[PDB]
């Protein structure tokens, strides 16, 4: 199964950490650099 | 004796199956079919002149005329009903 | 795909059968993506209104449910990538649940979240 | 062309036989299109059914036949 | 030919370059009732409501034909 | 609401002797109506 | 003449009522209360008005069974004048309805305000027509019989345009009226010389009646467009009223 | 039959009350303006 | 041709004393014509929507009482259930 | 009105 | 009773039409006086629902706007 | 009595979808009597092909031919 | 597809409506025929009558566009 790994972020600020991570894995999805990422969660 | 004696309508049933096998309304006709279809119109028709009759001997007169028609078919709530988008000359 | 990615993070409202986050305007123009034939939720916000409830925490970044235990464990493995949560609160009618059975739609629950 | 050949006075007199009190002067043009496509509609459906019978004229019973496919029957004619 | 022009009361004049966007909503029926709403690249969205059907396919192709960002 | 208003609430005389005031009301006008008689004394007490 | 203040302690009111035409530039939430020989109108700020007894020539009541406004509507003999201008109808009313852009602008209403909703304006509904026939009552016990109220039949109404906008034309029991659209229709019948039924034929689904009145110097009353199917109706109750009713075909 | 023509006999139930309403009313105020002129 | 002989031998028997117009009689006619057709097309309707190759006196019933309304239809339904019962007597 | 002309009988079978 | 449209006119528009929909054609007097009553009774209720349209617009003179959405609320 | 249980958020949706941008208050109850009006229209209709077809069970194929009868 | 009245109040609605013969099983197809064609004509009928108050010069319609609009249609 895979594994959860955490990181740090400023506070407050963690719907925009995720939107943006989703519109990086959007663009470089169809290029040789692709996200091997899974999801992420921000409680 | 004649269908329409037969069955003792006044409307010529006879003309009224040729009329249906000529329109080519359907492959055949029954024989109650057209009896019946004929003592409809006979019925409709004397309903019709019944109300005429009446508003010209309200109106004092001898002969129908299509003022009657008129005047029994707006005053006949069903006739209205059934003859609304109906136009007449004169 | 850039359809599904929620646009402003303010007024989002979620699913409650697949879960899907979106934003109102998404929602409006069109509609639910994983469940579409059996919802009509596309071409009006009445019917937005009527079955998905903004009563709901949790934002995932959903990318691939064939291999992602939180898929497995969410029960969003039949379902198309995209931004879901992990808790709505809410029911559908009556009318609008047994129609679901009717045509071979299984209604759970989502709120996976306990109570008190 | 004779579609001007509707009079002023015939219009105002129709409008006020339905119930029109007060006309206005870009009545009468739009009334005479509207009247003109009733005919051309009505007259198309004549020919369609002079054609069919292959007649050299009109009739009456074929004016009486186009006014009831249009949905507004007439008698007398018949 | 460069925008669209609505007369006569309260008049208002949409250039071609000044839309950001256009949308074809359908209104109740699914005759007569074509919204042609047009959102320009300022925030203005001007609602240009009951359409004929065959009005709407034409103006679809002219919008087609023109390119401009139907939504 | 719907109800007249005995217009004698308003004054003493326990409610057990409404009937006596309506009636002294009723001889003093010197009539052969109680409330409206009552209504007049109320406003000519004089008499 | 001039309002006898009341002497009398007790006076029936009634309060919570928007006056026809505006004493100011807009309507005016006042209260009314029955005189010994008027009605005086009082509005929050204090515009007083009054409407003598005598002067009142026809009492309307018309319920809101079916509408957005239960008033109260008095036609009078007299002009009487205020705000600046006589006029010679007046109506109190108040209103029992909803304006929205469709639903409220949210949405959500469940078995818990939708249903909950309906069952309060229902309530408030029959408690204003409590309210209003009460004190329809108190005026009447009041007044003896001096001034007496009238109810208009819905059932006999009938769709006409007097100044040429569609409303619902009502006969109470002695006057054709229509109150709910302003200006108001009155048409007391006991002036009432004749009627005539204009464009009366087979291809023509609306008619015309003309109202001519006693007195010739008046202008006659117009009223067009009337479905067809309402003209044995009128016809009867015309017939009921003892009013001549003629037909004309031009 | 009965059960059918039951609309139109409720409309004409409601229709002939109304008219009798009115004629009630009609004769109450007659009455009443006799009275008044009598007195 | 046309019913004129039948309208009049209906007319002089639901009214002997009385008689009509030439454009009352036309009038006739066309409503007679009409109704005929009337009836005919919600009978062919009703015919090629049961798959039948024969309009019957159920189909022509069926016919009435979807074209006249609610009284007329039944009164008219009763005139041809006797005059058929009279028919095949 | 029915004349002579209209008192007219049918044809044969 | 009278006909409201004039006889010759109307019967010229309606040879115009007929002659631009297919020359060498020709009508009965009975086809024309048909015409010119269906006609006649069209445009009375066109008028009539005209008339509804400004009435309820508040108005008292009848506009092309009001005889455009009688037609169209009618459906033609 | 269903003609009330008609939840009126179901008339309002089925007028939001186009154009209808504000309503009165009176607007429920007109809307009401006109889909009773067309239901009782198109249930007769219905009825009586039914009754001709002999079956006792109103099935969609009749709805249809009433609403073509109807010109619907 | 879309169906904005209940199923359910409009079942019972249809056959409280339907006592005109008393005792009569509608199929669901039928009863499905019958919501799809009433949200239609109302669909229609509200379009008529946003053209009467937009020709009204009033953004509110009232109870009297959409009778304007039946008048005119001739229901
Ligand atoms: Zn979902």
């Amino acid at each position: 199964d895979p594994n959860l790994w955490t990181v740090k972020c400023k506070i407050g600020e963690e719907r925009a950490t995720a939107i943006s991570l989703m519109r990086k894995f959007i663009a470089y999805q169809f290029t040789d650099t692709p996200l091997q990422i899974k999801s992420v969660v921000a409680p | 004796k004649t269908r329409s004696s037969r069955a003792g309508l006044q409307f010529p049933v006879g003309r009224v199956h040729r009329l249906l096998r000529k329109g080519n309304y359907a492959e055949r006709v029954g024989a109650g079919a057209p009896v019946y279809l004929a003592a409809v119109l006979e019925y409709l028709t004397a309903e019709i002149l019944e109300l005429a009759g009446n508003a010209a001997r309200d109106n004092k007169k001898t002969r129908i005329i299509p003022r009657h028609l008129q005047l029994a078919v707006r005053n006949d709530e069903e006739l209205n009903k059934l003859l609304g988008r109906v136009t007449i000359a004169q | 795909a850039l359809e599904t990615v929620p646009k402003d993070l303010r007024h989002l409202r979620a699913c409650l059968l697949c879960s899907l986050v979106k934003t109102i305007d998404q929602f409006e123009y069109d509609g639910c993506d994983n469940c579409d034939a059996y919802l009509q939720m596309k071409g009006n916000r009445e019917m937005v209104y009527d079955c998905t409830s903004s009563s709901f925490d949790g934002i995932i970044a959903m990318m691939s449910p064939e291999d992602s235990w939180v898929s497995k464990w969410q029960r969003v493995s039949n379902f198309k990538p995209g931004v879901y949560a992990v808790s709505v609160t809410g029911r559908l009618p009556q009318g609008i649940v047994r129609e679901l059975k009717s045509r071979g739609v299984a209604y759970k629950s989502r709120d996976t979240a306990i109570k008190t | 062309d004779n579609i001007q050949g509707i009079t002023k006075p015939a219009i105002r007199r129709l409008a006020r036989r339905g119930g029109v009190k007060r006309i206005s002067g870009l009545i009468y043009e739009e009334t005479r299109g509207v009247l003109k496509v009733f005919l051309e509609n009505v007259i198309r459906d004549a020919v369609t059914y002079t054609e069919h019978a292959k007649r050299k004229t009109v009739t009456a019973m074929d004016v009486v036949y186009a006014l009831k496919r249009q949905g507004r029957t007439l008698y007398g004619f018949g | 030919e460069r925008g669209f022009i609505y007369v006569h009361k309260p008049p208002v004049h949409i250039r071609f370059d000044e839309i950001s966007f256009v949308n074809f909503a359908r209104g109740t029926t699914t005759t007569r009732s074509f919204d042609f709403e047009i959102e320009t690249k300022q925030g203005t969205q001007y609602t240009f409501s009951s359409i004929e059907r065959e009005e709407y396919g034409k103006l679809f192709d002219f919008v087609n034909a023109k390119k401009l960002n139907i939504k | 609401t719907d109800s007249y208003i005995e217009v004698l609430d308003g004054s003493r005389v326990h409610p057990e002797t409404y009937e006596w005031a309506r009636k002294m009301a009723v001889d003093a006008l010197e009539y052969d109506n109680p409330a409206g008689a009552l209504e007049e004394i109320l406003e000519n007490p004089e008499r | 003449d001039s309002l006898v203040i009341n002497l009398n302690r007790s006076n029936p009111k009634l309060k919570d009522l928007y006056i026809r035409p505006n004493i100011a530039q807009k309507r005016m939430q006042g209260s009314l209360e029955a005189h010994v020989n008027g009605f005086r109108f009082t509005s929050v700020r204090g515009d007083k008005v009054d409407i003598l007894y005598n002067n009142i020539k026809h009492a309307l009541f018309q319920p809101c069974d079916g509408e957005m406004i239960i008033v109260l509507h008095f036609h009078l003999k007299n002009a009487i004048m205020f705000g600046k201008k006589r006029h010679t109808d007046v109506q109190f009313y108040t209103e029992v309805g909803e304006i929205t852009t469709d639903l409220g602008k949210h949405q959500h209403m469940h078995d818990r305000d939708d249903l909950y909703a309906e069952q309060m304006e229902r309530e408030m509904r029959h408690k204003l027509k409590t309210a209003f026939k009460n004190f329809i009552e108190k005026v009447e016990a009041l007044t003896k019989e001096e001034l007496e109220f009238e109810v208009p039949f819905r059932d006999l109404g009938f769709n006409g345009a007097p100044y040429r906008s569609t409303c619902l034309l009502q006969p109470t029991s002695s006057a054709l009226v229509n109150a709910t659209e302003w200006p108001p229709f009155v048409v007391t019948l006991d002036e009432v010389e004749l009627i005539h039924f204009e464009r009366v034929q087979f291809h023509l689904k609306n008619f015309d009646m003309v109202i001519v009145y006693k007195d010739y110097s008046k202008k006659v009353t117009m009223i067009n467009a009337i479905p067809v199917a309402s003209l044995d109706p009128i016809k009867e109750w015309l017939n009921s009223c003892d009013l001549k009713y003629t037909e004309g075909v031009q | 039959n009965k059960e059918r023509r039951s609309k139109r006999d409720e409309k004409l139930d409601k229709k002939s009350q109304a008219m009798e309403e009115l004629k009630a009313e009609r004769e109450k105020r007659k009455n009443r303006t006799a009275e008044l002129l009598a007195k | 041709e046309s019913y004129a002989i039948y309208v009049y031998k209906v007319l002089k028997q639901v009214h002997p004393d009385t008689g009509i117009s030439s454009k009352a009689m036309s009038i006739m006619n066309s409503f007679v014509n009409d109704v005929f057709e009337r009836i005919a097309g919600e009978a062919s309707r009703l015919a090629h929507y049961n798959k039948r190759s024969t309009i019957t006196s159920r189909e022509i019933q069926t016919a009435v009482r979807l074209l006249l309304p609610g009284e007329l239809a039944k009164h008219a339904v009763s005139e041809g259930t006797k005059a058929v019962t009279k028919y095949t007597s | 009105n029915p004349s002579e002309d209209d008192y007219e009988e049918e044809e044969e079978d | 009773t009278e006909l409201l449209i004039r006889k010759l006119p109307f019967q010229r528009l309606v040879r115009e039409i007929a002659q631009d929909f297919k020359t060498d054609l020709r009508f009965q007097s009975s086809a024309v006086m048909a015409l010119q009553e269906a006609s006649e009774a069209y445009l009375v209720a066109l008028f009539e629902d005209t008339n509804l349209c400004a009435i309820h617009a508040k108005r008292v003179t009848i506009m092309p706007k009001d005889i455009q959405l009688a037609r169209r609320i009618r459906g033609e």
